[PDB]
């Protein structure tokens, strides 16, 4: 199963990972693709935020999902 | 300046492997974003390499 994440820039990332896999997981996958730390970026769906001791699965994500990804700031 | 991401960049797509403008989704990341290392390096190299 693929998903989509969405950057603060407008952009939209490709990920493949499965429902089974925790949040922290993801987030390195992100931090590797793009370069930048898991502890610096959220990750929030629906409207609620997503815990690095809860799952994709525990959010019913699956393959064809756009997952919003909210962390670091660059100004103010 | 002092140093360019235009070696990187262009070696990765050229034939070298995918190193800033490449990172898979960095691969067009570089001058879409702010810096002007990485503007020149989507700009010159997504650009020339995959049109000529």
């Amino acid at each position: 199963m693929l998903i989509k994440v969405k950057t603060l820039t407008g952009k939209e990332i490709e990920i493949d990972i499965e429902p089974t896999d925790k949040v922290e997981r993801i987030k390195e996958r992100v931090e590797e693709k793009e370069g930048i730390p898991p502890q610096q970026q959220r990750l929030i769906y629906s409207g609620k935020q997503m815990n690095d001791e809860k799952t994709a699965a525990d959010y019913k994500i699956l393959g064809g999902s756009v997952l919003h990804l909210v962390l670091a700031l660059r100004g103010g | 300046g002092g140093i360019r991401k235009t070696r990187e960049t262009e070696r990765l797509r050229r034939q070298l492997l995918e190193v800033f403008w490449g990172q898979d989704h960095k691969v067009d990341f570089i001058l879409q974003r702010e810096p002007y290392c990485r503007d020149i390096n989507q700009l010159s190299e997504a650009l020339l390499s995959l049109n000529f």
